């Protein structure tokens, strides 16, 4: 008897591209905000993974 | 919501329900089943400490 051993998944990380950067700021978010939509694309590819 | 002629014939307030805020997210009228990330809760400081 054998032991293959594979890994299936990853830890379902997930982080929001706002807190991140400009956590509870309202100046760096509006700064923020001028990159369009660089954030919202980021959330949406760690959710898609 | 601008129609062929230009017109806005429909709109969605994106701070009236948790379904308008799907629908801004998405930025679509339609939402299909399914589970949406569209906001970050968060408690409020009460105090000025
Ligand atoms: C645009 O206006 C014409 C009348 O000039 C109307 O027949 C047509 O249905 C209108 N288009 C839309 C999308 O309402």
């Amino acid at each position: 008897v054998t032991t293959e051993i594979l890994p299936v998944s990853m830890t379902k990380t997930s982080v929001d591209c706002t807190m991140y950067i400009c956590g509870d700021s309202t100046e760096c978010s509006n700064l923020l905000l001028q990159y369009g939509s660089f954030c919202t694309q980021l959330n949406r590819a760690l959710t898609g993974i | 919501k601008y129609n062929e002629n230009g017109t806005i014939t429909d709109a969605v307030d994106c701070a009236l329900d948790p379904l308008s805020e799907t629908k801004c997210t998405l930025k679509s009228f339609t939402v299909e089943k399914g589970i949406y990330q569209t906001s970050n809760f968060r408690v409020q400081p009460t105090e000025s400490i």
